[PDB]
């Protein structure tokens, strides 16, 4: 009977196809003149339409890249698959939707990077003395979940510059202790002491070199060290293909942007790296404390997950500020910082413990929908991200998408990728909208008004200018 | 401790006169200096802090003006309430010092002394005392000497003086003397005198008389 | 306006403490330093200390050391001087004093609270008159007042009816007591002729005693 | 609306010296509008950064001003066995400006501070200070509020109460209209934040050069306190002054504290005795609520209402994520005595990083309808983030939530247009208020002239 494909009364076989993605055209030439040739392709093939001229576009969807899901993230020079598929192709007529899978793993034994941003103002005397072994004690604990550790170290007091600095008298520039009974460093903003090594005591040694400075305001500048830390990349040594761990521990509030107004600072944080060879951040006395939208956006762009390890006078502050900075772990540090091992140690399992997807270049006209399977085998439709996993842990996702209508550029890719993860799925996307038959059409044809028109699949269409 | 002298300890002018009181430290004292005024039997009124300004209230004719260690307090065209003690105040350093003091006096024509001597009452000899009293009145200069003599060589313990402040109407000044001895010793002698010295007279004025003779 | 009123007068025994006080008025005295000055007519002027009420924290010349103890009471806007093992040498008149504007200026003064360190007892006037010997156109009697303690004592002639061409003379300290004369000059027509008394006073001791001039 | 972004006016200072970071009109004695501009990096005598003060007669064509000439010496007075010391050197002279009557206020808030006697000292600190100026008379004065004499040993014994030693005076000023000048102190009492007062009229009065430590008696100061909410504060970051008790003979004050509580910020309305009136709290924590804050009347009851900038503050947008792009808050003065209730008007930046709600200015009426209206300048907003300033028009229920016009900055990349902003003054004498936007990155001054409005809105 008749249905939507004929009651619509189309012009061309593009048209037919706009209708619904179950018609179908036939570009056969004997076809009955009552017989309408956009209809279901069972029936046109019931109206001895020949085969080969009938134009049915189905959307279908076939990976083009299928690499296994690694079992070990170690070894290789990052050969590692994390994401499966990681590339399909996908084919949409109009209006029409085609559904397909991503598998995630999060891979057992992944290298893994440890810069540790310490708070070295005078409250923070007696923490120096208890990490001295913890460059060894952490890579016996990390050897556990990874075999590619590398650590490194830098430190923090605040902007040295008035009101934040003691600048009276000469003395107090060189020892801002001087006022007590005891010697403490020049004052410095951020100091870079160790790149990134899997030389582990280099850690124990370069900390047992370290002592502490004093300023005169309790919020202290570490905003400054975790941007210089996260756009610093030579300098600091973060690794293409390993999890990030920024630690960042401090017992004080922090200077934000707009403080530096305090110290005649005007001119904003630019997020660019200024660490040269001397180690310290020379920008400190010159530009603003950086915003936490800036911070994030280069904590993202740099793949660094930063961990607040502060003590409990401090802990509601920066899990406050943690929900600022989305993917930013909190934990409570002792007051001489003796308990900052496990405090990594469970950190860096909460952060390996979620897969969100991310969506980029999305084109306008197509949609999604998730559904998750995360735990064993549970679905959880219209969800994204899965959480409470382990290492070794593998989701998956049901993802389908939805073409409105028809877009002028009929090829476009976007990307499905983890948060913080280095692999992704690209999904290369062809939209059908067109018949194979007007590729061979037939302008100013003698079959339509007299050259007035033109033919093509079996029809005579209005020519250009009419 | 900062030494503060002040100079002159007194001066006698005029209404209208523009004097000037100095004021020497020790040492250097930049300008941390104020300027007091005292009027007669009275509290101080603050006139100059810091060398120059002028306390609240203060008429413009006083001034301060100096630097270092030396500075000086002027009155251009003096008024009747000016006559008054004045003094000078460093505060550059603890403890703060004082100056010695300025008295502006009258100025007047010179004037000699109204000498009188009066002996013992009857009332004190009967208890036991004799006081011969000598009055020196209405003089000027301020600057007079007293001499008592009993049978005509000086004495000197046992005489008590007093000096009044310049008078308001006539500007001069007047003096005390008070001889003071036991009625026994008051009359082992007969001849008591009270000498006045004054810049008026190259010779003293004398007044005296005997005891029983009258 | 700024005014600093001060105790009164002070009359006190050697070995005793007193406490002068000085009260503000018409400003807080938070505001600024007080310091305490004392005034001898020898002597002159000898800054004492200061004190900064608002926290306490005073100042002194190491003379003063020992005798002289500043305190203050925000609460009654009041600045304190206290003197112990007082001696004949604490016998003065003290100021307190504060600035205008300069932090460290001495431009205010109180009243001024005089102080007079005796082991004298009250001690009532001995009134002695005063004529001449036995000529001229003008004549001058006199009164004698002697040994009596404390001041003041208030003297006139006739009850206050004669007045001009009188002086009298400041008391002064004779072993504990105090002396004060007194001389007035009339013509030689007046006396004997019209009857001249002395009226001394001394409310102290609660005295009102009156000695005619009488020739010899 | 109707502000003239065609024919605009420029006024320069020097290369470096930030002319422009902030302004007023300023009036003679005769009723003719100049424009005061302070420059806080103009080179000094001794080829330093001091600051500067610049006096712009008003021109059509703009141009170079002469300045407004202040002691830029530094000072040593030994008095009292002590020896007190002011230092000038990068002390950001003309990094606030107001005017009143004829008299320009420019302050130095980074003017250093120190006392020493024997081997001790009070520490070398930015107690701020300001420059009074009465130009037409040459009068020239000096208030420095948190000036102390007291050695660091007693500031430490005694934990560190009412220490002025870091006020730096003078970051922020207003003068009320009976002319009782206030200045913010956002690192008063350690950083906390304080107030100080003081009428223009004993500010001349009680000042001579070169005492350096002097009273002033009518004075009044704000108060410490030993509630961490409290500490670090930046109580003083802004001022301004209006009417929200009712009582027409009190004055109100207007703080700006955008750490507030561990940088959630507020905003706070005092009588003059400083007692607290309101409290308004930030909505997030770092977005400095409280950076800026004005007072003016927007829905023409009478009554003031109160805008307070967040120039940090992160929108919410799609897939959990925040953007930076600045909110500005309007409170409408409730009839009688009542609370300021929640905001009625939500106002937020649209380009990222662009810092909407840096500075707000009343405009007056800038259309001629009735009701006030405000700009609100986003200094590195716009589509090219060169900066941007944005009108929005009174109406009988607020503000309209759109820009009735946008002045898009005409100065190169960095100029920071629109961090000094002032409106409300008929500086051409035409009949409509008019605009100056300061833009000290390029060391320049715009002067947006409002014209006739071409049809209404
Ligand atoms: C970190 O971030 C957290 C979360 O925002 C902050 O904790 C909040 O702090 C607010 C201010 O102290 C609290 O507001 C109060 O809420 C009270 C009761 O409501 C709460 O209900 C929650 C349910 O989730 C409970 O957990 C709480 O314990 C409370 O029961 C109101 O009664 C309270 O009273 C008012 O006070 C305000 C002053 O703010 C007055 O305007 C008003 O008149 C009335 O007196 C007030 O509204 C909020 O409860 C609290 N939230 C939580 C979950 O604790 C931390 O302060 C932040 N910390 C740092 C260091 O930044
Ligand atoms: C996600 O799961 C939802 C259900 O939770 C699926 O929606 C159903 O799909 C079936 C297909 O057989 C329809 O018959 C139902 O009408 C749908 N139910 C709804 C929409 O409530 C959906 O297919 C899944 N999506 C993906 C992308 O896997
Ligand atoms: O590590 C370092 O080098 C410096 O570390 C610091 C620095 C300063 C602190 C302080 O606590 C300093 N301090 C005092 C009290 N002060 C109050 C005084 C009374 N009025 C309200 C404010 C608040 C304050 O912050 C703590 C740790
Ligand atoms: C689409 O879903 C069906 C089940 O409805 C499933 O069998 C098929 O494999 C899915 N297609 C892809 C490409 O995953
Ligand atoms: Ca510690
Ligand atoms: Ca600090
Ligand atoms: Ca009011
Ligand atoms: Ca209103
Ligand atoms: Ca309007
Ligand atoms: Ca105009
Ligand atoms: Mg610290």
């Amino acid at each position: 009977g008749p249905n939507i494909c004929t009651t619509r009364g189309v012009s061309s076989c593009q048209q037919c196809l706009a209708v619904s993605p179950m018609c179908a055209w036939c570009s056969d030439e004997a076809l009955p003149l009552g017989s309408p040739r956009c209809d279901l392709k069972e029936n046109l093939l019931k109206d001895n339409c020949a085969p080969e001229s009938i134009e049915f576009p189905v959307s279908e969807a076939r990976v083009l890249e299928d690499r296994p899901l690694s079992d070990k993230g170690s070894g290789d020079s990052s050969q590692v698959t994390q994401v499966s598929p990681q590339r399909i192709a996908l084919r949409l007529r109009p209006d029409d939707s085609k559904n397909f899978s991503i598998q995630v793993r999060q891979v057992e034994d992944y290298p893994v990077d440890i810069y540790y941003l310490m708070d070295l103002s005078y409250s923070m005397k007696d923490d120096l003395w208890s990490i001295q072994n913890l460059g060894t004690k952490l890579a016996t604990q990390m050897r556990k979940l990874t075999s590619n550790l590398r650590i490194g170290f830098g430190a923090f007091v605040d902007k040295p510059v008035s009101p934040y600095m003691y600048i009276s008298p000469p003395e107090a520039l060189e020892n801002p202790c001087y006022d007590m009974k005891t010697t403490c460093l020049p004052m410095f903003g951020y100091k870079h002491v160790l790149t990134l090594t899997d030389q582990v005591t280099r850690f124990n040694e370069e900390v047992k070199k370290q002592s502490v400075s004093r300023n005169r305001d309790a919020p202290e500048g570490g905003f400054d060290a975790i941007m210089q830390a996260t756009v610093c990349d030579e300098k600091i040594g973060w690794r293409n293909d390993a999890s990030h761990l920024l630690v960042f521990t401090t017992d004080a509030k922090t200077h934000i942007a707009l403080d530096g107004r305090l110290a005649g600072i005007v001119q904003p944080n630019d997020g660019q790296c200024h660490v040269g060879s001397d180690n310290h951040y020379s920008a400190s006395t010159t530009m603003d404390y950086p915003s936490l939208g800036l911070m994030t956006e280069k904590l993202s762009q740099k793949n660094i997950n930063l961990i607040f390890a502060v003590t409990e006078n401090v802990v509601n502050l920066y899990q406050n500020y943690s929900e600022l900075i989305p993917g930013t772990t909190v934990g409570v540090l002792s007051m001489d910082s003796s308990n900052v091992l496990q405090l990594i140690v469970d950190a860096y399992g909460k952060i390996r413990s979620k897969v969100e997807l991310e969506v980029r270049d999305l084109p306008e006209e197509l949609s999604l929908s998730f559904n998750a399977t995360c735990l064993n085998n549970e679905v959880i439709p219209g969800l994204k991200s899965c959480m409470g996993l382990k290492i070794g842990d593998t989701v998956s996702f049901s993802i389908e998408a939805k073409v409105r209508g028809c877009p002028q550029e009929k090829e476009k890719s976007f990307t499905i990728k983890p948060v913080g993860f280095k692999d992704s799925l690209i999904v290369q996307v062809t939209f059908d909208c067109d018949c194979a038959c007007q590729a061979q059409a037939e302008p100013n044809s003698h079959r339509c008004n007299n050259g007035n028109g033109t033919f093509e699949c079996g029809v005579c269409r209005c020519g250009p200018g009419w | 401790d900062i030494l503060m002298t002040q100079s002159p300890s007194s001066m006698s002018v005029s209404l209208g006169d523009t004097v000037s009181i100095t004021c020497h430290a020790s040492q250097g004292i930049s300008s941390n200096i104020g300027w007091l005024q005292q009027k007669p039997g009275k509290s101080f009124m603050g006139l100059i802090y810091y060398g120059t300004n002028l306390v609240d209230g203060v008429p413009s004719r006083f001034s301060g003006s100096g630097s270092g260690a030396d500075y000086s307090l002027t009155i251009s065209s003096l008024d009747s309430e000016d006559f008054a003690d004045y003094y000078c105040v460093q505060y550059a350093q603890l403890p703060y010092t004082f100056g010695g003091g300025t008295k502006l006096e009258i100025k007047r024509a010179d004037a000699a002394p109204t000498v009188s001597i009066f002996p013992p009452s009857s009332e004190q000899l009967t208890s036991g005392g004799a006081s011969v009293v000598c009055f020196l009145n209405n003089f000027y200069p301020k600057d007079i000497n007293v001499k008592w003599k009993i049978d005509g060589s000086e004495r000197q313990n046992g005489v008590l003086n007093s000096w009044t402040d310049q008078d308001s109407k006539d500007s001069t000044y007047s003096m005390s003397s008070t001889l003071t001895l036991t009625k026994d010793e008051y009359e082992r002698h007969n001849s008591y005198t009270c000498e006045a010295t004054h810049k008026t007279s190259t010779s003293p004025i004398v007044k005296s008389f005997n005891r029983n003779e009258c | 306006e700024v005014q600093l009123q001060q105790s009164g007068a002070e009359l006190v025994k050697p070995g005793a403490s007193v406490k002068l006080s000085c009260t503000a008025s018409g400003f807080n005295i938070k505001d600024t330093y007080v310091h305490w000055v004392k005034q001898r007519p020898e002597q002159g002027l000898e800054w004492i200390g200061r004190i900064d009420p608002a926290n306490g924290y005073t100042k002194y010349d190491p003379k003063f050391q020992g005798k002289a103890t500043i305190t203050a009471d925000t609460s009654s806007n009041t600045a304190y001087l206290q003197l112990s093992s007082l001696t004949s040498e604490d016998t003065a008149v003290y100021y307190c004093v504060r600035p205008l504007y300069d932090y460290y200026a001495m431009d205010y003064w109180g009243q001024g609270t005089s102080v007079t360190v005796s082991s004298a007892k009250t001690t009532a006037p001995s009134v002695y008159p005063l004529a001449p010997v036995c000529t001229g156109s003008s004549v001058t009697l006199g009164c004698l007042v002697k040994g009596y303690f404390p001041e003041p004592v208030t003297l006139t002639w006739n009850s206050g009816s004669l007045s001009s061409g009188v002086h009298t003379f400041p008391a002064v300290l004779q072993s504990d007591l105090y002396t004060l004369s007194s001389s007035v000059t009339v013509t030689s027509s007046t006396w004997p002729s019209q009857s001249i008394t002395c009226n001394v006073a001394h409310p102290a001791s609660s005295t009102k005693v009156d000695k005619k001039i009488e020739p010899r | 609306l109707n502000l003239d972004p065609v024919q605009l006016t420029f006024y320069a200072g020097p290369n470096g010296s930030q002319f422009g970071f902030s302004l007023d009109f300023h009036k003679d004695s005769h009723g003719r509008v100049a424009i005061v501009v302070g420059a806080p990096r103009t080179l000094g005598p001794s080829q330093e950064e001091t600051g500067g003060v610049f006096l712009c007669p008003w021109r059509a064509e703009g141009g170079q001003c002469p300045s407004l000439l202040f002691d830029l010496r530094d000072e040593t007075r030994n008095v009292g066995s002590q020896t007190l010391q002011t230092f000038k050197a990068r002390q950001g002279l003309g990094a606030s400006v107001v005017s009143w009557s004829d008299v320009i206020v420019a302050c130095a808030p980074w003017q250093h501070w120190n006392v020493l006697e024997k081997t001790e000292e009070a520490e070398k600190t930015p107690v701020g200070s300001c420059f009074l100026a009465q130009p037409e008379s040459g009068r020239r004065a000096e208030y420095s509020p948190c000036r102390g004499n007291t050695l660091s040993r007693i500031y430490v014994e005694n934990d560190f109460s009412w220490d002025k030693r870091y006020c730096e005076a003078g970051f922020s000023s207003v003068v009320t209209q009976a002319g009782e000048l206030v200045l913010g102190a956002p690192g008063g009492y350690y950083f906390l934040g304080l107030l100080a007062q003081a009428p223009v009229a004993d500010i001349f009065s009680s000042y001579r050069p070169g005492i350096l430590l002097w009273h002033v008696s009518s004075q009044s100061l704000s108060f410490d306190s030993s509630n961490p909410e409290y500490f670090d504060g930046y109580w003083g970051y802004s001022v301004a002054v209006g009417e929200f008790d009712g009582d027409l003979n009190t004055t109100e004050y207007v703080v700006g504290a955008p750490t507030w509580s561990w940088t959630l910020g507020a905003v706070e309305i005092l009588d003059s005795y400083y007692q607290r009136l309101h409290r308004l709290r930030g909505e997030q924590m770092a977005s400095y609520f409280g950076h800026s804050v004005a007072v003016t009347d927007v829905n023409g009851d009478g009554r003031h209402d109160l805008l307070v900038g967040a120039p940090l503050y992160m929108e919410s947008r799609a897939d959990r994520k925040l953007a930076e792009v600045g909110r500005v808050y309007l409170f409408l003065q409730p009839r009688g005595p009542h609370a300021l209730g929640a905001p009625s008007l939500l106002l937020t930046g649209t380009q990222l990083y662009g810092r909407f709600g840096s500075a707000i200015a009343p405009l007056g009426d800038l259309d001629r309808d009735g009701y006030n209206d405000i700009a609100v300048a986003a200094p590195y907003g716009g589509p090219s983030g060169r900066g941007q300033v944005l009108v929005f028009l009174g109406q009988s229920e607020g503000l309209r939530s759109r820009p009735s016009q946008v002045l898009d900055s005409p100065f190169p990349t960095g100029s920071a247009f629109g961090f000094s902003l002032r409106g409300a003054v008929d500086i051409d004498d035409n009949g409509y208020p008019d605009l100056i936007v300061g833009a000290y990155g390029a060391n320049q001054v715009a002067v947006y002239r409002a014209q006739p409005v071409v049809k209404a809105s």
